[PDB]
């Protein structure tokens, strides 16, 4: 859209689209709890490893904070605090041409819970499956792609905050989370937040020969972090 | 215009969750024995379930009510006078009773309820017992183990009579007062 | 957490008192306490000795750890009984309070 | 924020503090005849008497509520009518019957109450009846003879029925409005 | 002297002597360069290794900031940061009775340098022997002690600023030093400012049997420190 604008929160460097329409998680803000509040330091933005969107991709998804685990000074905060909370600054931007073809969904599942019918037992999965770190998890066609891998018909996935990165439109995902859980404060270690996940709304078609695939990323950015209780520093 | 319509009205309905059932026994019968333990969940129904699980989190003040009716199991001519069950709810976390011998029936604490039976039913409500601000019908993460709004126990009061006389509790909830986080594409299927 | 010392008045030394909050396990070596919230308490200044501890909760699971530390060691003046002692007093703050009531009898 | 948690509340628990048995038999039997008698005391019991001990005196009013059931005994298929029974208070010092029989029973001072089976449970209450300003559920010296809030009884008012029906008088207490005078350390073990 | 107070810098706490003589190096106060400003963070009481003060003693001596390496936040800014500067409150308590006599030495050398008259080399001593962290190192009868290791007759190793910590006076050393070098800010991990030494300027004599030796406790705190540059966040 032209006249972008680059923002530094202190060390990160954006440079986004433009602005072209954002999302708020049902109009509201993070706000601080009304502890460590570590500012700057552990809000700016941080880059997840970016991943490949084929023609053959089912999807992809992640956990908040879990994927942010291994993230610098947010990171030590969370490792360094029993008690914890924060909010998230979703920025998915996929680039292709005039030559490509699909759309992408990006969908924020406040506790985005994975398979099993048993309800009888969840988490069942083991903790290292259920927290994949910046790498990511994928659906398959077990998260089960047309079910949100939970078992619910995908076409209800709207129901969520999201935006659709229609190709031929914004090149660009921009999903404002701020802190859902009936708990004030919470155990970042044990429990995550939000689920952002990313499916193929539309198939990823190109002209002749190109990009035999296209790239989308992750750089998010935590918003109005606080922590309480600093443990050992364990180093 | 759009009101029945609204939340307040989407459960002001009185819904069995549970179905649990009771003996006076002269004999000894320890499997049904005269005591009935469940935990207070909505899990086991149907209906009730479906509705909740349109969102993530809620509080709600939890009323019961439990409707009693019997009689006698032996095709024998033989009577009983009339009867009373104790019906204790337990706040989640207490000791959880086997044997209704045991000093937890005598609770001092946990509210009973006792009930001459041929009335109008039993009654009784719980407000918004949630160890945080809501009660969340889905949790992502390891600690399923749900939240618990403890367990319903139930036993004859009187004492062993010559004829057995075996009874019903069924067990419906209102949740008045009703509040809703964020919601989720409902369960496509059964469970 | 208040601690009474129950040594000599000739007798001195500077000990340590810790509280890793919960997550946090014993911090097994002076240092790895030490270098969270420790209190060192001289002895041979004053006998009370008082470190509040801040948040937790309960349902009756793991919680925090409080620890004492021979910051120093004991200083026996002259032909003193090597071997004292310690009271240590715990109470609530005004911040402290409970829910749901239940019990215990046989 | 500290509410529940108040003396108030500390006590406003309906706790068991005695099992009375009675019976109507039409055959002579002396030793658990019509008339049952205990001594209001609070001694008896586990859970109530540990939670007055934390203190060393108090005031209370002293209410009292009777679930009464029943059964036919001999195993046989024979009937009796619906029944009553005289709940006698009796205030600390006065005459303690025997044989369901004697001048006492008819007490003219004495609040009683009867009951009629296969209803709301009994119910009553005894304000501070205390010969002091306090309860001392502790007193060290020499007049062991505690305060005595007096005796209970309870007969079947319905005359001798060929068929024996035992009965069972489930007393409870409430101590409302209740007030407490310098605490000790609870006992640490049991009784 | 009774009625002493406890200071919290955030997390340490320490119950003074109670006042009783502080001393300023050079009548200066510690103040920022006129960066990394970590503050309460780590400008927090830091204790060293206690170590034990007996007849057949000669001394102990430690390098600034080299001691505090191995504590936690001003240890990470330290290490993470190519150019620092920083300040130190020097608080050396050693407690004993009135059946216990000695006098204790502890002086503030900018640039603490040891041994080797090899003027042409210096340095010399390996980089691990010369910074011995918070352990601490000891002169020898090298480091000679009536040479303040450094081949100047101790006598006159009063120049620097230092107090004495008479048994039967003050059971404390408090000294401040402000931060001394040419350079306005510094590579922490290669150049050592400050070197407290504590040396013994009366024996140690205790009566008949008691304390067959006594404990000496260093506890510092940085005064106003910043840094320069954030480098790679190594974990």
């Amino acid at each position: 859209s032209d006249r972008v604008l680059q923002l530094t929160l202190g060390n990160s460097t954006i440079t986004t689209q433009e602005a072209a329409n954002s999302v708020v998680a049902y109009g509201r803000w993070p706000e601080y709890l009304r502890p460590t509040e570590p500012d700057v330091a552990a809000c700016r933005f941080y880059t997840l490893d970016t991943v490949s969107w084929t023609k053959e991709s089912r999807g992809w998804w992640w956990k908040l904070p879990d994927a942010l685990r291994d993230m610098g000074l947010f990171g030590q905060n969370m490792y360094y605090h029993y008690l914890g909370r924060s909010g998230y600054t979703v920025h998915v931007q996929c680039n292709a041409s005039k030559f490509h073809q699909g759309a992408l969904g990006v969908f924020a599942v406040p506790e985005m819970c994975l398979a099993g019918d048993s309800n009888t037992t969840t988490m069942h999965t083991s903790y290292q499956n259920a927290n994949p770190g910046e790498k990511g998890g994928t659906f398959t066609g077990c998260p089960v792609d047309y079910l949100l891998g939970n078992g619910t018909l995908l076409g209800n996935a709207f129901v969520f905050p999201h935006q659709i990165i229609n190709l031929r439109t914004n090149n660009c995902a921009t999903l404002v989370l701020p802190y859902v859980n009936s708990l004030s404060i919470d155990s970042m270690v044990k429990h995550n937040n939000w689920g952002i996940a990313i499916l193929p709304l539309a198939p990823l078609n190109f002209a002749s020969e190109s990009s035999p695939e296209i790239p989308i990323t992750l750089t998010i950015a935590p918003m109005c972090c606080e922590f309480n209780g600093l443990r050992n520093i364990t180093l | 215009s759009r009101s029945e319509s609204s939340i307040e009205s989407f459960f002001a309905r009185g819904a069995c969750v549970t179905i649990m059932t009771v003996d006076n026994p002269a004999s000894t019968t320890n499997k049904d024995k005269l005591f009935a333990v469940w935990k207070i969940t909505y899990k086991d129904t149907v209906q009730l379930r479906r509705k909740l699980e349109f969102f993530t989190y809620s509080r709600f003040d939890m009323e019961l009510t439990f409707v009693v009716t019997a009689n006698f199991t032996e095709t024998n001519n033989g009577h009983a006078l009339n009867q009373v069950y104790q019906i204790m709810y337990v706040p989640p976390g207490a000791p959880v009773p086997e044997k209704w011998d045991d000093y937890t029936w005598q609770t001092s604490s946990n509210p009973s309820i006792f009930y001459t039976y041929g009335t109008a039913p039993a009654r009784i409500s719980v407000p918004y017992v949630g160890i945080s601000n809501a009660y969340s019908h889905f949790y992502d993460g390891f600690s399923a183990s749900l939240n618990d709004f403890g367990i319903l126990a139930v036993r004859v009061v009187n004492d062993h009579n010559p004829t057995k006389v075996t009874s019903k509790i069924r067990v419906y909830l209102k949740p008045k007062h009703i509040r809703v986080w964020c919601p989720r594409p409902p369960r496509a299927v059964a469970y | 957490f208040t601690f009474l010392f129950c040594g000599s008045m000739m007798a001195t030394g500077k000990l340590l008192v810790s509280y890793a909050p919960p997550g946090a396990d014993p911090p097994k070596k002076r240092k790895e306490a030490m270098l969270g919230t420790h209190v060192i308490w001289d002895i041979g200044l004053q006998s009370s000795c008082t470190m509040v501890v801040p948040w937790i909760s309960n349902t009756t699971t793991e919680g925090g750890y409080i620890s004492v530390f021979y910051q120093t060691r004991i200083v026996v003046p002259l032909s003193t009984p090597r071997e004292m002692d310690i009271l240590g007093f715990v109470s609530a703050c005004n911040d402290f309070s409970v829910r749901l009531l239940r019990d215990t009898t046989h």
